Parts: structure tokens; C-alpha cells; sequence
């Protein structure tokens, strides 16, 4: 199977990033150093050299120097090409505006350059992985901008995202709710189908089953990193029943616009807690069907779902993967819509996962994430609108916008933009 | 003579084909590397009706293998049994369908198709007498289904007068492994009762049930399913392999297993099936053998033929055995369950002698089924079909690449047909 | 030729199944493997009695096992000598009945019938010629009496001709192992005069009444009751196993056994039973052995016969022997005590002598009777019934699982009129 | 045979449990560090694991962390698995309301969960054993809701209990009364049978039979630990005539109410006493049919047996159980009462019981455990509703509760649902 191309936008993204190209090189064996010690697989995501030393295939933008400097000059900078990483002068300062339309456009042309560079060197192309977040500038702003360019000059190739969604009640910036909408309407029509996360649901886990009670970003990240591999797993390691980078869009989204399927990861325990752990694969497959066990803090229950896929991963059983999902389709709580008698997508590769050295998760000898679309997400998007038009009835912040070349009407076209899909929702989540 | 040229596509084709080589060149007794190396003549007599020759002894099979990605292709070769394969034979494109039907079909897959029809045309004038071609694919998925119907097509159009077989994995009843199953196993449907003489529907479901059920060996690979489904069509080609008291034919087949044209969708069977171990507490005669053939347990097919009345049976036997009760049981068989058969048809079983049984064993019999039931199959697509085409669920990925949703509906209306059909001979004599 | 298919239900059964199939065995000298190493040709000639064949000697007793839980059937599989029996015989559920009829008949019991009747059609159709079934269960339990006389009913219907047999255990006089026996034993009945043709009474405290009366073996275990109840079952089947001077047959001793087609409960008997050591001061000729069979100290059934009369009696003599003696003691054993038998019946004996006496003996006489004290052993389940059934003692744990107390009135009514009908032969003619 | 669940609420239940799965790790030689020593029994109590190390299939529930903190912190910390054992953060404090509607309620649903996840793993399922006292909060008030919401999930299984009724003189808390006849109300229409035992008649018999002056709660909940092992021996030990866990309701239960049978064992004999007895079986059967021996302080011969289940143990004639309990249904003393002539169960199990290492009783080669229900039982429900109706004629407690969320006329219904009880009884010891 053939080439993905990364790209890591903002602080978030370019943080993130970085934990999950750390599991490509365990997965891979590839040294940090670069050079491979003395298959088939590491060409869809590293470019080879005359040298032993690959060459990861992502670009990373942020206009504040501070983040990629410590890529940089990490012990990670042999890795990536010094091309590859592209920094500017000035932070975005979780400004909308500033990320899109004044400082975000004054490099973006170069991004585009290198990805032009780099996709003209991939015998194939199956389509792009964005990493970024919601509530910051350059993660939002310049996000929104890749969407337009890459979608013109690569139109009709896989355009795929892991966002960090708004958290519902703790907030780490305060005009979360302005950048927050704003990427969203931009985003809608240039993108396949974002896999939101968030850390407030993160959180929720990793203090209650990883059973670490002081986690940070460096942590967090990581599980995020899980969620990836799994995700790219088809497009590098054998096994029966795979799934390509463009069948997810199809299996999850049954709409142009509904294609916000929220991530589930399972099993995440610690290497302690495990011992007195079986694992069987209903078990692995149950903990994705709870309140209890998501990456985004929307209560299942209170939606349908409508399209669900469950990536296996390791030494697997296809008999009892069968069998294991039947039993979830007759269990009066989940509430499959009515339209979608078929709301299942399995694909196995054979490569259990791997542990970072030092990392809290277990080692798991099988491994499934679970990637539900649901009507639940409404309640998330419902909420974020309530709070755009506490703040917007005011008129409390747009003078920071107006002052970079961001008109007036732009706030009220989103809002209405973001009314429809809050409707649009709600028609698909009845029968006609 | 009789040559036959293997078609596979898809994933699940080319596992099932890959899978499909090993058992045939175990049969005929070739290595790995080409070489024949079996001990009975009777294997060279009828080593071209699958191998061609190249000299030094080195037998290529001629298998054409399509996929729209390089991914399961790549496999095959690295695989222990993936060099007896000519290079050439492998066609591979850059950018694999993504389930959906049109584009394998029409965007991808037509960029595809020239290269391999400009390899099949070589293998059919290769052989002296090309009975006909032989296809393995999966409706759920979109190479195999939209490539599959799209060369099945190509290939119908050059050689209208051949025989073109196909086997093809069905939606299960309950479980799905792709959320598209019903419009990919819907369009690939009606282009496919236009096209191809016979078809052996199977299903994961069922096969599963066998795994566990006749069989005890929890925890069966796709690798083991397609053993199953590869000594099947393994039967269907043996009278041309190999001699036999009554030898059969892809068009002897044909001709008893298909009274009307379009309904020639059958559901395979296959005996004997026994755990190990317990193997030994059972007899191998010839009448319990046949009792295996006629129960729902022993079915490939979810539908259960009980449901629905037997049209046309095959029974295809193999290895030394006794003509009478090969006839006798038949006759037995067709008393015993006479309300399972259709009055209008006098007689339905149809008989084969081989000589030759399947590698480490003296009996087998691939049963092959014409049954009314297998309506329901097709009735219960038509439910999830309508259910989803009702709101437009998935119908922007398919009209994006090239198509019109009037497409659609002509394929659900020929579907209700079809299974109006079948439902018209339900009905007794009078 | 007059193939036994074996039914064994419930603990009870599946244990004397278990040791009755052990004696078997060893009577036609089959090693535990299922490989055939006895000595006689008489054994083989008619070890299709019992016994399939699969190829290589290994020979399959044709005996269905059934419990509602994996508990009696694991140890079975797990036992020395439980290797003989086919894997797929075994019939387990996942929830054994409480003791309680409803649900070993309606609830649990019906969820795992048909499973067993899947498979006891299957050897009624591997046998040239099925003579009739054998059941071995208890009447006390929830599994043995419901799922039997569940299974016995549905066994019935699709093969009403042929016999159909039980050996049951039935609750003791004056001690109880269970403390719901009367409604189980009084719906049992019920649902058995309308069923089987003939029954075979045994109660453990009779059988303990042997152990350390006529042996003097105290500490008998189960393991050791039922080796005496798997001795008088084989004797019944003689004649279809080994050749005699004056055969008999399970339809033989059903007509001449069965006057009337309700009064078909008969209790049985064995001989010679003499303890070890103190066997060389007895003689084994035939005077002292007949003696042995028409005394109250020799029956397996609580009930004396003394206090009743005797209607058909039934001896089924074993080994070398003089025919003289085998009908000139029953002669003189009429007269001795005429009174013990009624007079509007002219003779009451019968006589069947066979070749091949039991392994390790040169002389047995199963002893079959047929007399109206057995209507006291009715009568006193009709005592403990209506005392218990007049407060509704336990009716609550039955009503629960589908059931209504009229059912219980129906079986009270029937079990009363049972009791009459041998209470009016008790009178003499005119 | 398959699986049971043993749910251990309260002080009590906890700590009898700990005692009782002290046995199960002995007569399957299980360690204490949970890896069995290098078979088809310890299925049904234990659940496999892909090491060594079986887990046992059991919860732990008490609101007040430091009871169970010693099993967490003990020695055998390793053989429970972590998530099992549910902590709250204050105590019942042996008020019904607290432990049933106020703070029981806010951690009820966490058990449910591992119930849930627990019961789904078993391919075959019994039943529950509840351990719990009659005199506390949480083992009163909390297992009225388990019982409440285990029938919901799982009913029409098996629900059995082993409980410390208030004995006659002895009291260890002033509001036992009133804790004991509100559970006693809400258990009734949720249970199938319990095995009621004091603590007060087991001293009685320790220093009686036993031999040792100065008990404690570790030595007498290590003989209620025998009888458990006994009860449940037919689910794990091969045997002729075994009894499953659903055999005891249908012989012990002529009446829904009426499930109250007072447990009984033989014979208790210290190791040094034991070398001058003989221990037959009609000795070892005459054991269970005196004053001078049960488990609850009430006078048999005042009161009627109505049924009785003699579950034999160890190597066993059946001709000498059969012959003993005969003789016992013929002494005039002895009275059945005229509606049950079938009043005897037994049951054999081939497995002679183990020793505790340091165990107090002595190591017979075969054991009895009697399980006989009897009207003077109706003597302690008498007794004990006299006390309630002293306290309550004065109201001198009623506001602990009334502050809980507990109204004022749960305490009447309860009394007269117990008078009624009183009543039933009285009708069953007479015949119509
Ligand atoms: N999961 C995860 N989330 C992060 C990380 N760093 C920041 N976030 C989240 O990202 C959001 C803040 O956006 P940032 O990415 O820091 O901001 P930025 O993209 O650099 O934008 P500006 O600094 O405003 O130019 C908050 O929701 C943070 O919780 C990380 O390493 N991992
Ligand atoms: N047999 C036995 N009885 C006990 C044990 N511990 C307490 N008891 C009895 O249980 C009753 C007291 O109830 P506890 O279990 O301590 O109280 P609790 O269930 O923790 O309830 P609260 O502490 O009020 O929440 C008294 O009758 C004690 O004699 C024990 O280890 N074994
Ligand atoms: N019998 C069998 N079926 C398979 C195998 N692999 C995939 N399938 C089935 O094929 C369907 C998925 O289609 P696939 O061929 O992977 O999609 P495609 O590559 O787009 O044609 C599902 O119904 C699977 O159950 C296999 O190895 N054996
Ligand atoms: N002869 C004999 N009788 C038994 C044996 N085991 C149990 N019983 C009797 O069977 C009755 C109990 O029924 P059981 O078969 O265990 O209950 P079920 O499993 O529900 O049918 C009692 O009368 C026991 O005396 C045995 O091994 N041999
Ligand atoms: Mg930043």
C-alpha cells in the first residue's frame, strides 16, 4: 500500500505530532537518529534516501517559532528534513483572523511549495492526516486555509483531520466559541470527515481507568497517537479484511456535512491494573458502547448512532468479531437509526500494538478503536452555539477580528451556517 | 482440452484465489516452485486444463489477478506459494476503490480493465479449447464487485458462447462487514443475472456455522473459511480433471442446474465435514454422506433450504463407490422430503462418478442447490436497500463518480423481480 | 436386525446408562477404545444390536445422552470408560432443572428436545430394522421425569409402532431423597400409562434390602445398585443378542406381560445372589434358583407381592440348562401357591431359556411380575399427594413455569383410577 | 457445572467473605498470590486469565473504606481484581435510610456495572451468594437495593443469602430492631432463601463443642465459611447424587415468604478431642437434630420441620443416610408437621473438607451440613417484632431516619408486613 502525508498545524497539532511519529519509529524500528538499523510498510509514511536515514513524510507549520524549536532541537531534529518545518515570526495569539487572513497567508504559499514538493514524489497518494485543535489561531485560522489550498491544488484526494473539539465545561482560552465556529464553517465543505477528541473526556479516562491521577499533554497526546496507528494501520501492515484510507469516508458518512464521527479507543489499561484482565474481544468490543469510554464528552445514549467502524487490531478472531457485534446490534439501549440496518465496518491487521518506552497503556495483545458516528455530537455543537450567542448578542469581542481584515457579516454567516447543521441533525435523526 | 482461465478479483477473490492454486496444484501434485512432482499419470493427462507449460517443467497457472491497489497483490507474491505465478499475469493500479461500486466500476476500474482484458485475450488464444471462464470476487466490496461486473461484462461480450461461472461471498443475514453492503450488493446484482450462466452464493455466516458446529475449531481464519470454499470449486472441475464412471461438466452443470435463464443463482454444500479427533466414531459409506447434503446445517448458503422448495440438485461424488446407493439414496432422498421438491419438475437430482477423491481422503461430494429460498436472500437486501435508498443515505459518494441515481432504482426494480420470480414457482402443479 | 437405540435421562439414568453400557461391553467382549476383543463369533453376529460400526473396529454405542446441565455427562466423558460414546450423543444445557417437573418439561426440557431428537432420528435411520427405544430415568428428579417423559412423548408419536421400554427409579416407601417426589412421581405416571408399553419398577430401598440381606456387602454405593439394575435390563435383551433354545423378544414379553394396555407396570428380579466366600456353600441348580425368583426377599420392587396377586409372570432363563426343570418347577411353583395368583387367568408363566449365561456365571434368571401389590406403591404416592396438594405445599414453584394446578387434579384423578383398575382383579371369578 | 457470583456486602459480609474465599483457595490449592501451583471445578468460582493468576468471581461493596483497606492492603491484595472492590467515602452508620436511599444509592450503580461486566463473562450462570448482617447499615440498607436491583437484571435466577440475625440476648448495637425488620420487609419479595445464623448460638456451640474459651469474629466467620464450602461443594466436586444451587429453593421452599432456614453443621470436634470419637453417620446425623446445635438460638423442638436437606460430604455410605434419616422421621420428640411426609434432601459430594492451616476444628473424614426450615424460627421474628414495638410505641428513634429521606410510615408498613409473617407461620403450623 502507498503514501500519507501529515501535516501538523499549530501548537496542538505540532505537539501532537510528535508523539505519534515517535510510534512510527518504535513500530518500524527506525532510530530517532534516523538511520533504519542493519519493510514494505514504512514507505507509505517515510521517504527512503541514498542513506539508511528515511525521512518521515509530514510537513509542520506554525507561525510561532517556540513550538517547533524544541522539535528543532530535540533529540528528534535529525529525523525530519530542516525544510519540512516551517516556522514564522509572530504567534497567531488565538486570533481567528490573524491565522487566515493577515499573517496566516503571508506563509501559507510556502507550506503549500513543500507539500507540492513532496507529493510530486510519491509514486502513490491516498490523501492527508491534519492535526490541529479548535481553540487556538494558527491551529484554526491557518487550518482553514490548507482545507481551500489543498483542496484545489488536490482536489478529489482523501482530506482527513483529528481536531481537538471545545471541551464542554473546562476551557483553556477564552474566545474559544468565536475560533472555535469559525473553522468549523470554512471547514465543512473541504474536508472528508473529522475525528474529534477532547481532553476533558481524555482526562476522564486516564484518571479513571489508566489510574494516573496527575496527567499532562505529554500524556495525553500519546493515547491520541494510538488512535492514528490503529487508523493507518491498513496502509502498512498485512492482514485479512484491511481497510484503506478512503473507505472510511464512505462507511462514515452517510451525508457530505454529517461527518463528525467522534473516536473510541480501547482497551486503555495500565501494565499493572492488566494481570487481573482477560480480554476477550466482546469485552474489548463492549467498552466502546458506554458513556464511560470516549474521546469527546457526549453522553452516546442520548443520540443514535449511524455508522460505526471497529479497526481490530493484533491476533485477532474474525469469528468472534462477528459474532461480538451482532450481539450490540439487540440490545434495546443502543439505538441504531432507522435507515441504516447496515451500521457495522470491520477491518483486521495482524500487528498487535506497540509501548513506548515508559508509557502507562498496557501491553495489550489485541487492540480495536471504534470510530461511531452519532447523532450525539448534535448536543456538542448545540452547546458550542449557545455560548457563541451569549457572547456575540454582546458584541463583546469582535473588535479583534474587525482589526484584521475580517468583516462583520462573517460572525452572523457562521451562526446561520451552523443553525442548518444543528437542523440538519435533527432531520436525519428522525424517520421520514 | 476444456482449459479453464481463473478470474479473481477483490480482496476476498484473490485470498480465496491464492488459497483456491494451493489445493489444485496439492491435487495434480505440483511444487511450490512450478514443477510437477506428483505420482499418478492422471495428473499430467489433464495438467493443462488449469497449467500452461513453459519449458523446463515449469507450470504457470493461468490466473489473471486484478486489484485496484497493490496491497493484497503484494502479499500473494511474498507469499510461500506466490512464485508460481507468472509476473505478468498480476495487474495492479495506484488508488483502490474505497467499497463504493462506482469506482471500481467506471472511474478506476475502466483504466484498469483495458490492461487486463490485453492478458486474458493472451490466455484464450493459448488454449486449444477454452471451455470457459471462472471468476471469484465478493458483492460487499467495491474492486471485486465493480471490477468483477465490469470484466465480467468485457469478457461476456468476446466470448458469448463460453461458459462464465462465478463464486461470490453474499451479505451475511444479521452481520455486516461494511456499511454499503446493500447498494454495492444490489447494483452488482443486476449486472451479473445479465451476464453470467451460474453463480454459488455463499456466505460468512453460514460458513462460520459449520466452523463450530460440524466442525470444532474455534477461532477459524478467513484462511480457513476459504479451504472450504476453494475444495468446493475444486469439485465443480473434476470430471474434466480427472476420469470417472459419470463425469460432469461446467455445462452439464449448466444445463440440469438452471431451468429458466435468470434463475441460476445456486448455494453450494460440501461433504464429508468432521472434527478431528471425533473423526474416527463416524463411517464414511455413501448414506450418511448423503444425508449431509440435504440438511440445512451443511449449507454455505444463510438461507435455509427447508423455508423453500428444491428446484434442481447436483450431486457431484468422488472417489471409488458404489453406482447403486449413489442412485439409490437419491431416490430415497427425493420420497423422504418430496414436499421439499416442486411438482412440475419430474425428477431433480442429478448424479456424478469421479475416480479421483480429494487429497487425504476416499470420499467427497460438492452438492450444488437450485432452491426457492434463496428469495428470501435477495428479498431481505431488497428490505435494507429501500430502507436506505428511501433518504438518499450514502447516494453522494456513489453520484460523484460518474453516475445517476436513476441507475439505482432500475437495479432494486429488476431485484423484486427476480424474487418474484423465484416466488412464482412456489405454487404447486394445477 | 432388531436394533436398541439407548435413552438415558437425568442423573439417575445417566449413571445406570453408564454402568449398563459397561456390562454390555463386556458381555460381547468389546474393549473400552471401542475395539471388538471377545472370544465367542456370538458376540459379533449380533453386536449390531447395540453397537454401529465405523470403519477400523471401532464400534459406537448408539446411546442418547441428555441432561440439562453439564454435571452427570462431564464425569461420564471424563470416566474410564467414557471414551466408547460418540461426542456428538452428548446433549447438555447450561441450567439443570431445581427437582422440579415444569421446568425439565416446559421451560428448559423443550429448549433442548428437539436438539436430542436431531440426533436419535439419525440412529433410527442408521438401523436396517429400529425393533423399539429403551429409556433409563427417575421419576423423583426434574430432568429424568420431565425431559423423559417429555422425550418419551415425542419419541411416541413419531414411532408409535415399535416398543418402547423404561427402566425407572421410584420413590421409596418410608424414606425420601427428595422432598417434592409425590408431584413429580404423580406427573410422571400421568403422562407414562399413555406412552410406554412397559415399566420396570425399582426403588433403592428394595435394592438396599438386597445388598446386605441375601449379600453381605454393606456399604453399597450407587456404583453397586445400579450394577444389579444393569444386570436385569441385559437380561431382557438376551434373545435379540445370543441364540437360545426358546427365544424372546421386547414385543414377546410385552404381549404376554400386558393384559390389559394400562396395566403394564411390572417389577423385576435377578438370580443367582449369593455374598462372596459363602457362594460355595449354595448349589446353582435350577430348583433353589426358581425359589429364588417368587419370594419377597428377592424383589427389587418395595411392594411384597404376598399382599397382592400375581397376573403375568415372566422368566428369562440364561445358559445350559434343562428345559424340564426350566417348566416343571414353574408347574409346581403354580400350585404351591395358587393363591398367589388369579384364577380367571389359566396360566400365568412364562418361560424363555437362552444359550450364553451372563459373563463370569453358567446360570441367570431375570425375573419379570406383573402383580396388583403394586397398587399399594400407587395408592401410597395418592396418600402423600393429596396431603401435600391439599395445602398447596409447593404448587408455587410449579404455577412459575408455565403450568396450572389443574394439571394436578388431572394426574391426581388419573393415578386413583390406575389404582382401582388393579383393585378390581383382585377378585376372583364370578 | 458453572459459574456463581458471591457478592459481599457490609462490614460483615466482608469480612466473613474473606474467610470463606480463604477455603476455595485451600481445596483447589490456589496461592494467596493468585497463581495457581504448576481443575474443571474453580471454573465456577474463579475466572481464567491468560497467566497462571485465576481471579475471583466475587464484589465487594461497603461504604466505609477501612474494612475493606485490610483486604486491599492484606496479603491477599493480589488475588482480587482491583475494580472489584468498590469503596465509599463515609459510613452507613448503621442507620437503614443512609445505606439504602441517601448514600447507598450513590455508589449502587458503580456495583451494577461490574455485576453487568462480570455476569456477561460467564458462558454459564447459577446464581448470587449475598453475605451481610441483619444489624448494620450497610449490610442492610445496601443489600435491600441489590436485591431490589439484581432482580430487575438478572431475575428469575437464583438469590441466595447467608445472614447474622440479631441474636436473642446478645446485641452489639441498640438499633438492630429497627435495621433488622426494615431489611427483613424488602428482601422478602427479592429472595429466595436465607441462611440465617447468630453469633450468640455459635458461641454457644464454640466454647461448647470446640473447645476454646476465647473467640473471636476471625475464628466463628471461619465456620460459616464450612458451611458455604459445604452448600456449594455439588457446583465443584464430583459426587453421587449432587444438588445444584437451584435444588435448594424447590425442596426448602414450600411458601414464597416462607425461605428462612436456619443453618446447621456437624460435627465441630477440636484435632485433640477428635481421637476418642467414632464419628458414624447416624452420631454425625443425630448432631443436627438438638438444641444443643444450630447456628440460630431457637429451640427447635417449641416449633415444627417443614424441610430439611442433609448435604453429605466426604466419602459416605447412601445405604447409612438412606437407613439414619429413617430412624430420625420415627421419634416422637422429632415432629414433622402433617402436610410434608416427604421432608428429607440429601446430597453427596466425594471431597472430605480441608483444614484451614491453624484451623480450630479437627479434620473429619466426612462432614454433614443440615439446612432443616422450622417454625420456632417464628419465635425469633416474635421475639424480635415485640422489641420493635417498644421502641416504636415511643418514637425514640424514628429521626435518625426521617432525615435521611425515609417517611414516617415505612416503619408501620414493615411491622404489619412482618405481623402477617407472624401469622403465615402460625397457619402452616397447624393442618386444615
Ligand atoms: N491533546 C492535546 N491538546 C493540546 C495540546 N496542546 C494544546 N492542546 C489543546 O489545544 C487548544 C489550544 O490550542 P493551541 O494548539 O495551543 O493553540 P495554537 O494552535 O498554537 O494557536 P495560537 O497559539 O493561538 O496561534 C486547547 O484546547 C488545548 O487543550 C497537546 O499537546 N495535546
Ligand atoms: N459472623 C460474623 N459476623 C459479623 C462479622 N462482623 C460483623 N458481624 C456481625 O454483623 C453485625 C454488625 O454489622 P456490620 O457488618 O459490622 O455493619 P455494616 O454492614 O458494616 O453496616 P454499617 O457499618 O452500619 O454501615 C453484628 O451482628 C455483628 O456481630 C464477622 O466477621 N463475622
Ligand atoms: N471468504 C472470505 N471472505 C472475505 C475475505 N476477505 C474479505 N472477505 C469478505 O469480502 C467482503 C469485503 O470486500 P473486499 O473484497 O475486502 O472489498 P474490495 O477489496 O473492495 O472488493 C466482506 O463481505 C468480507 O467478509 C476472505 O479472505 N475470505
Ligand atoms: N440407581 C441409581 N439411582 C440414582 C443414582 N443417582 C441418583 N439416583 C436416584 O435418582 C433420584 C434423583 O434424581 P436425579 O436423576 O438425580 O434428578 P434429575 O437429574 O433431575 O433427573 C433419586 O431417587 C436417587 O435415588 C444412581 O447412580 N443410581
Ligand atoms: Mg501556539
Amino acid at each position: 500500500m502507498r503514501e500519507c502525508i501529515s501535516i501538523h498545524i499549530g501548537q496542538a497539532g505540532v505537539q501532537m505530532g510528535n508523539a505519534c511519529w515517535e510510534l512510527y519509529c518504535l513500530e518500524h524500528g527506525i532510530q530517532q537518529d534516523g538511520i533504519i538499523p542493519d519493510d514494505s510498510s514504512f514507505g507509505t509514511f517515510f521517504s527512503e534516501t541514498g542513506s539508511g536515514k528515511h525521512v518521515p513524510r509530514a510537513v509542520f507549520v506554525d507561525l510561532e517559532q517556540t513550538v517547533i524549536g524544541e522539535i528543532r532541537t530535540g533529540h528528534y531534529r535529525s529525523l525530519f528534513h530542516p525544510e519540512q518545518l516551517i516556522t514564522g515570526k509572530e504567534d497567531a495569539a488565538n486570533n481567528y483572523a490573524r491565522g487566515h487572513y493577515t499573517i496566516g497567508k503571508e506563509i501559507v504559499d510556502s507550506v503549500l511549495d513543500r507539500v507540492r514538493k513532496m507529493a510530486d514524489q510519491c509514486s502513490g497518494l491516498q490523501g492527508f492526516l491534519i492535526f490541529h485543535s479548535f481553540g487556538g489561531g494558527t491551529g484554526s485560522g491557518f487550518t482553514s486555509l490548507l482545507m481551500e489550498r489543498l483542496s484545489v491544488d488536490y482536489g478529489k484526494k482523501s482530506k482527513l483531520e483529528f481536531s481537538v473539539y471545545p471541551a464542554p465545561q473546562i476551557s483553556t482560552a477564552v474566545v474559544e466559541p468565536y475560533n472555535s465556529i469559525l473553522t468549523t464553517h470554512t471547514t465543512l465543505e473541504h474536508s472528508d470527515c473529522a475525528f474529534m477528541v477532547d481532553n476533558e473526556a481524555i482526562y476522564d479516562i486516564c484518571n479513571r481507568n489508566l489510574d494516573i491521577e496527575r496527567p499532562t499533554y505529554t500524556n495525553l497526546n500519546r493515547l491520541i497517537g494510538q488512535i492514528v496507528s490503529s487508523i493507518t494501520a491498513s496502509l502498512r501492515f498485512d492482514g485479512a479484511l484491511n481497510v484503506d484510507l478512503t473507505e472510511f469516508q464512505t462507511n462514515l458518512v452517510p451525508y457530505p456535512r454529517i461527518h463528525f464521527p467522534l473516536v473510541t479507543y480501547s482497551p486503555i489499561i495500565s501494565a499493572e491494573k492488566a494481570y487481573h484482565e482477560q480480554l476477550s474481544v466482546p469485552e474489548i468490543t463492549n467498552a466502546c458502547f458506554e458513556y464511560s469510554n470516549q474521546m469527546v464528552k457526549c453522553d452516546p445514549r442520548r443520540g443514535k448512532y449511524m455508522a460505526c467502524c471497529l479497526l481490530y487490531r493484533g491476533d485477532v478472531v474474525p469469528k468472534d468479531v462477528n459474532a461480538a457485534i451482532a450481539a450490540i446490534k439487540t440490545r434495546r439501549s443502543i439505538q441504531f437509526v432507522d435507515w441504516c440496518p447496515t451500521g457495522f465496518k470491520v477491518g483486521i491487521n495482524y500487528q498487535p500494538p506497540t509501548v513506548v518506552p515508559g508509557g502507562d497503556l498496557a501491553k495489550v495483545q489485541r487492540a480495536v478503536c471504534m470510530l461511531s458516528n452519532t447523532t450525539a455530537i448534535a448536543e456538542a455543537w448545540a452547546r458550542l452555539d449557545h455560548k457563541f450567542d451569549l457572547m456575540y448578542s454582546k458584541r463583546a469581542f469582535v473588535h479583534w477580528y474587525v482589526g484584521e481584515g475580517m468583516e462583520e457579516g462573517e460572525f452572523s454567516e457562521a451562526r446561520e451556517d451552523m443553525a442548518a447543521l444543528e437542523k440538519d441533525y435533527e432531520e436525519v435523526g428522525t424517520e421520514s | 482440452m476444456r482449459e479453464i482461465v481463473h478470474l479473481q478479483a477483490g480482496q476476498c477473490g484473490n485470498q480465496i484465489g491464492a488459497k483456491f492454486w494451493e489445493v489444485i496444484s496439492d491435487e495434480h501434485g505440483i511444487d511450490p516452485t512450478g514443477t510437477y512432482h506428483g505420482d499418478s499419470d492422471l495428473q499430467l493427462e489433464r495438467i493443462n486444463v488449469y497449467y500452461n507449460e513453459a519449458t523446463g517443467g515449469k507450470y504457470v497457472p493461468r490466473a489473471v489477478l486484478v486489484d485496484l491497489e497493490p496491497g493484497t497483490m503484494d502479499s500473494v507474491r511474498s507469499g510461500p506459494f506466490g512464485q508460481i505465478f507468472r509476473p505478468d499475469n498480476f495487474v495492479f493500479g495506484q488508488s483502490g476503490a474505497g467499497n463504493n461500486w462506482a469506482k471500481g466500476h467506471y472511474t478506476e476500474g475502466a483504466e484498469l480493465v483495458d490492461s487486463v482484458l490485453d492478458v486474458v485475450r493472451k490466455e484464450a488464444e493459448s488454449c486449444d479449447c477454452l471451455q470457459g471462464f471462472q471468476l471469484t470476487h465478493s458483492l460487499g466490496g467495491g474492486t471485486g464487485s465493480g471490477m468483477g461486473t465490469l470484466l465480467i461484462s468485457k469478457i461476456r461480450e468476446e466470448y458469448p458462447d463460453r461458459i462464465m461461472n462465478t463464486f461470490s461471498v453474499v451479505p451475511s443475514p444479521k452481520v455486516s462487514d461494511t456499511v454499503v453492503e446493500p447498494y454495492n450488493a444490489t447494483l452488482s446484482v443486476h449486472q451479473l443475472v445479465e451476464n453470467t450462466d451460474e453463480t454459488y452464493c455463499i456466505d460468512n455466516e453460514a460458513l462460520y456455522d459449520i466452523c463450530f458446529r460440524t466442525l470444532k475449531l474455534t477461532t477459524p481464519t478467513y484462511g480457513d473459511l476459504n479451504h472450504l470454499v476453494s475444495a468446493t470449486m475444486s469439485g465443480v472441475t473434476t470430471c474434466l480433471r480427472f476420469p470417472g464412471q459419470l463425469n460432469a461438466d461446467l455445462r452439464k452443470l449448466a444445463v440440469n442446474m438452471v431451468p429458466f435463464p435468470r434463475l441460476h443463482f445456486f448455494m453450494p454444500g460440501f461433504a464429508p465435514l468432521t472434527s478431528r479427533g471425533s473423526q474416527q466414531y463416524r463411517a464414511l459409506t455413501v448414506p450418511e454422506l448423503t444425508q449431509q447434503m440435504f440438511d440445512a446445517k451443511n449449507m454455505m448458503a444463510a438461507c435455509d433450504p427447508r423455508h423453500g422448495r428444491y428446484l434442481t440438485v447436483a450431486a457431484v461424488f468422488r472417489g471409488r463407490m458404489s453406482m447403486k446407493e449413489v442412485d439409490e439414496q437419491m431416490l430415497n432422498v427425493q420420497n423422504k422430503n418430496s414436499s421439499y421438491f416442486v411438482e412440475w419438475i419430474p425428477n431433480n437430482v442429478k448424479t456424478a462418478v469421479c475416480d479421483i477423491p480429494p487429497r487425504g481422503l476416499k470420499m467427497s461430494a460438492t452438492f450444488i442447490g437450485n432452491s426457492t429460498a434463496i428469495q428470501e436472500l435477495f428479498k431481505r437486501i431488497s428490505e435494507q436497500f429501500t430502507a436506505m435508498f428511501r433518504r438518499k443515505a450514502f447516494l453522494h459518494w456513489y453520484t460523484g463518480e460518474g453516475m445517476d441515481e436513476m441507475e439505482f432504482t432500475e437495479a432494486e426494480s429488476n431485484m423484486n423481480d427476480l424474487v418474484s420470480e423465484y416466488q412464482q414457482y412456489q405454487d404447486a402443479t394445477a
